[PDB]
RNA sequence: UUCCCGGGCCUUGUACACACCGCCCGUCACGCCAUGGGAGCGGGCUCUACCCGAAGUCGCCGGGAGCCUACGGGCAGGCGCCGAGGGUAGGGCCCGUGACUGGGGCGAAGUCGUAACAAGGUAGCUGUACCGGAAGGUGCGGCUGGA
RNA sequence: GGCUAAUCCCCCAUGUGGACCCGCCCCUUGGGGUGUGUCCAAAGGGCUUUGCCCGCUUCCGGAUGGGCCCGCGUCCCAUCAGCUAGUUGGUGGGGUAAUGGCCCACCAAGGCGACGACGGGUAGCCGGUCUGAGAGGAUGGCCGGCCACAGGGGCACUGAGACACGGGCCCCACUCCUACGGGAGGCAGCAGUUAGGAAUCUUCCGCAAUGGGCGCAAGCCUGACGGAGCGACGCCGCUUGGAGGAAGAAGCCCUUCGGGGUGUAAACUCCUGAACCCGGGACGAAACCCCCGACGAGGGGACUGACGGUACCGGGGUAAUAGCGCCGGCCAACUCCGUGCCAGCAGCCGCGGUAAUACGGAGGGCGCGAGCGUUACCCGGAUUCACUGGGCGUAAAGGGCGUGUAGGCGGCCUGGGGCGUCCCAUGUGAAAGACCACGGCUCAACCGUGGGGGAGCGUGGGAUACGCUCAGGCUAGACGGUGGGAGAGGGUGGUGGAAUUCCCGGAGUAGCGGUGAAAUGCGCAGAUACCGGGAGGAACGCCGAUGGCGAAGGCAGCCACCUGGUCCACCCGUGACGCUGAGGCGCGAAAGCGUGGGGAGCAAACCGGAUUAGAUACCCGGGUAGUCCACGCCCUAAACGAUGCGCGCUAGGUCUCUGGGUCUCCUGGGGGCCGAAGCUAACGCGUUAAGCGCGCCGCCUGGGGAGUACGGCCGCAAGGC
């Protein structure tokens, strides 16, 4: 452009969008889920991959995934929001962290347990 | 016209480029102190007031560098560039401690003062500064 | 050497490169997600007009009715305007929701057709109008993103 | 209802002085002085007393704090374009310490707004903080300054000061006490409870220091403050040992089983010595107090710690917590086993469907370390909002074209002002934060001292090169004058022929049209083909093209009228009159719409007949709107040179259109090709730039959703912006 339309109009900033809806930017809500299933991934993948539709405390309603091998996740738990994306399911924009509320940790896990959230072991050492 | 130094440089830019002898631009006395600056320091061979049809142009005599060897024959400027910084649409003014370091001192920043059309250590010297016309490496 | 099959060289075009046994378009069928319209329903914010209108400043009265320490004055009290707020009526804006309905996107490999990419077998594209399950077809005019 | 005292109230007196009206003088918007008239003061208390101290009243001056006003700066939405009833100005009053439309009467009709009013949404603001090379972007937590609130809202009183957290009155909502009729309360103070939430603490000690209030002082009050307690919440510092130690124990992992790794790692030997035990034990504290001295200056003496027996010092003295992320590329770290598009991993690319350095474990390695990762937000990378520092022919993007308002920009010479601009001085720019230097805590974090400037703004002085203004002059820019030139430039009226169709007349036959081939269809009711005449409508062959005109769309027989644009020559006149252009306005192919007219040929839709598996198509025969005209709409496009306009510069060769000339040739405008330098990612552009520069406008910020939805404007509608 010119100077003058520089003047006259200037530059528009970015006002970028926030990938997280939950409400006001906390890094964690807690929810109680409604329905928790298995879901099918987009064609490059083929697995079932665990979640839980959880209706958190900002009145919101989404879907999560369960991370890890195996949950005790059922109709009435309540849960913690973490927050990021899992690519292959659409929809799927949270996870819920193990080892909080009514999400236990990954049992027999030890290389990368707290992500999963779970305690040190003591096999005599 | 709408900036006639614009159009001075520009055309001594064009000169430049294809290594002609010298060139006519009209005739100021603000264009003749900024020629006098271009003489002083060494970037052109000198100017002489000339009347091409009655009317007042300026010979600008160019200089160039020594003839070189090897492909592209053509010799390195003495102007390498020249560009103006104070536009008639956008005007540049600054003070002496705002005055620019060119190419570590190598080049020049021709500027207008209060006490006449000086360069860069001109301005610094007698510190003044002024209205930052154009830039010459 | 026109034709059908395979082949070699040059040139042209390509949206093909798992390389035409390529690619790709649209309707219809199912599921999910977000969304528009929608007889209306519920809520929030705000504006205008009027009625009622507490406390309280201010302005009169302070008299057939009171009290006073200095009275042709004061206090109490009474009347009036403004008055928070409440009510009534009509507007404006926003949000959620609504039987049904339009189209969008993603899915499992579904059904129908061949639109475009090579002169894609009617050159293609575009504006406009009409028509047809559907890509699309045709009429007028325009472009080379073809000869 | 009745006494009663004051530093409580009231009255009388004097008046330094002050206030008020009038007049005058100086100054000059309510400042100061002066003359008459009037009004306005007071309070006592304590000693070691007829001497001080604390107080009182009036006024002037100083200091501090504050009220009010003004110049400039301060987020997003233009899908918010018109707003304004005390609204804008005056006059006279009320009120205030005080101007003010702050409020009230009367008069006038003004005031604001694209330089973004009004409205909607959000937000306390700043010094600063985070990031960033900088420019910028983001933010306002602790500390400091200003503002505004004390459950919501309203209101006044006391008072120098409040419209007042812990003061008052009223209404609504909530809690509690009620003998029911009427009363108390306001944690956004310090702790603390409840709810919410991912999450935020002690119902601690002391007035010992600083500071605040009262008091002559002693002294009293202070959840301000000084501290302690809790939370790795952040930063800084320290510890879990150090030196030796096998050609290298065991376990475990890998193995081309010979061996390699963990690995000086360990066990083991000497040594220092965290934590613990004993003893001592503060800095922060010196005044206010008292004495001498005139309770002045000066000298001397005495009391007072929460933190806290804490920091710290001396002696003794124990081998004494390590964990977290990663190891496919970015990106540092590789093997084995289990699994086999399953389980699963994931920030991108993307891995896993049997030999996975990407899944899970183990060995080992890497990166940090009382921390390590994850999530949420800000900056950076992002030069993907480009002032620094981007682009628009084909990737995103030149407005369809012109006229033109505001605005932006603007030729040459010489003077005046000195507004922008520059220089100097001065004031401000608080403190704290940042930078540098030196120190206090044994370092550091933290803190103190000193120095140094930023930027902005007020004031004074100086300079005129450039931008601005005023004045004088100049002609290269622009326009005009005279004399000519070419052209399908536009509008109106008229007119010529070729050809198609139809009608009439003659003559004439068994076929004509049509296709790839056929068929529908037309034809002995006398067709096609032939001639003659008549009617009607549309487009103008040859000239005629790589041509011309126009701003674009576009414009083609000829003649006449009306009319615009443009080019050349003469260099005659005005003399900077110039360029661009947000809005506005006008033009705007074709299709379409309304009213009327016309309709020969063509030809959407429609109907047949073929091809085809199917044909709503391509092919053929018919055929209605439309195509044509007048007027009024519609405003779209591959409206394209996918290249906005104006100006200046930068080799040429060649073809052509149109003027002039001193006609081998030169010069001006215009239409094409090849190509210097140069530019582009390439194709390509190349004085008809996409090159080099300036001025101005329009436009772009990944694809789809989508030129869709909502809103607004226009249209009869289709629909357009
Ligand atoms: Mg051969
Ligand atoms: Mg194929
Ligand atoms: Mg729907
Ligand atoms: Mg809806
Ligand atoms: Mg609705
Ligand atoms: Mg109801
Ligand atoms: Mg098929
Ligand atoms: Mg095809
Ligand atoms: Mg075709
Ligand atoms: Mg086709
Ligand atoms: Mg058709
Ligand atoms: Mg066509
Ligand atoms: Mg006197
Ligand atoms: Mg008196
Ligand atoms: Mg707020
Ligand atoms: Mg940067
Ligand atoms: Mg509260
Ligand atoms: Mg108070
Ligand atoms: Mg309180
Ligand atoms: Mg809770
Ligand atoms: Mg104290
Ligand atoms: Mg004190
Ligand atoms: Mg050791
Ligand atoms: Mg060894
Ligand atoms: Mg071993
Ligand atoms: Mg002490
Ligand atoms: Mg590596
Ligand atoms: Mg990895
Ligand atoms: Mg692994
Ligand atoms: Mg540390
Ligand atoms: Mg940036
Ligand atoms: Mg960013
Ligand atoms: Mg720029
Ligand atoms: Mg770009
Ligand atoms: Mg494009
Ligand atoms: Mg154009
Ligand atoms: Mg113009
Ligand atoms: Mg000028
Ligand atoms: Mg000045
Ligand atoms: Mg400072
Ligand atoms: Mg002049
Ligand atoms: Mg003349
Ligand atoms: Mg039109
Ligand atoms: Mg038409
Ligand atoms: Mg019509
Ligand atoms: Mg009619
Ligand atoms: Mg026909
Ligand atoms: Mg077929
Ligand atoms: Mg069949
Ligand atoms: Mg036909
Ligand atoms: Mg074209
Ligand atoms: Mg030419
Ligand atoms: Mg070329
Ligand atoms: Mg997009
Ligand atoms: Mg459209």
């Amino acid at each position: 452009p010119t100077i003058n339309q520089l003047v006259r109009k200037g530059r528009e900033k970015v006002r970028k969008k926030s990938k997280v809806p939950a409400l006001k930017g906390a890094p964690f809500r807690r929810g109680v889920c409604t329905v928790v299933r298995t879901v099918t991934p987009k064609k490059p993948n083929s697995a079932l991959r665990k979640v839980a539709k959880v209706r958190l405390t900002s009145g919101y309603e989404v879907t999560a995934y369960i991370p890890g091998e195996g949950h005790n996740l059922q109709e009435h738990s309540v849960v913690l929001i973490r927050g990021g994306r899992v690519k292959d399911l659409p929809g799927v924009r949270y996870h819920i962290v193990r080892g909080v509320y009514d999400a236990a940790g990954v049992k027999d896990r030890k290389k990368s347990r707290s992500k999963y959230g779970t305690k040190k072991p003591k096999e005599a050492a | 016209l709408t900036d006639p130094i614009a159009d001075m440089l520009t055309r001594i830019r064009n000169a430049t480029r294809v290594y002609k002898e010298s060139t006519d631009v009209p005739a100021s006395r603000f264009k003749e102190e900024i020629l006098r600056i271009l003489a002083r320091e060494g970037f052109i061979k000198g100017y002489e007031r000339v009347d091409v049809d009655g009317k007042p142009y300026l010979r600008v005599y160019l200089k160039y560098g020594p003839r070189r060897q090897g492909p592209d024959p053509r010799p390195e400027q003495v102007i390498h560039h020249i560009r103006r910084i104070s536009k008639p649409g956008r005007r540049v003014y600054v003070g002496v401690k705002e005055i620019p370091r060119v190419r570590r001192g190598l080049g020049i920043a021709i500027l207008s003062t209060s006490k006449g059309v000086l360069t860069d250590r001109e301005a610094r010297k007698l510190g003044v500064g002024g209205e930052l016309i154009c830039e010459v490496w």
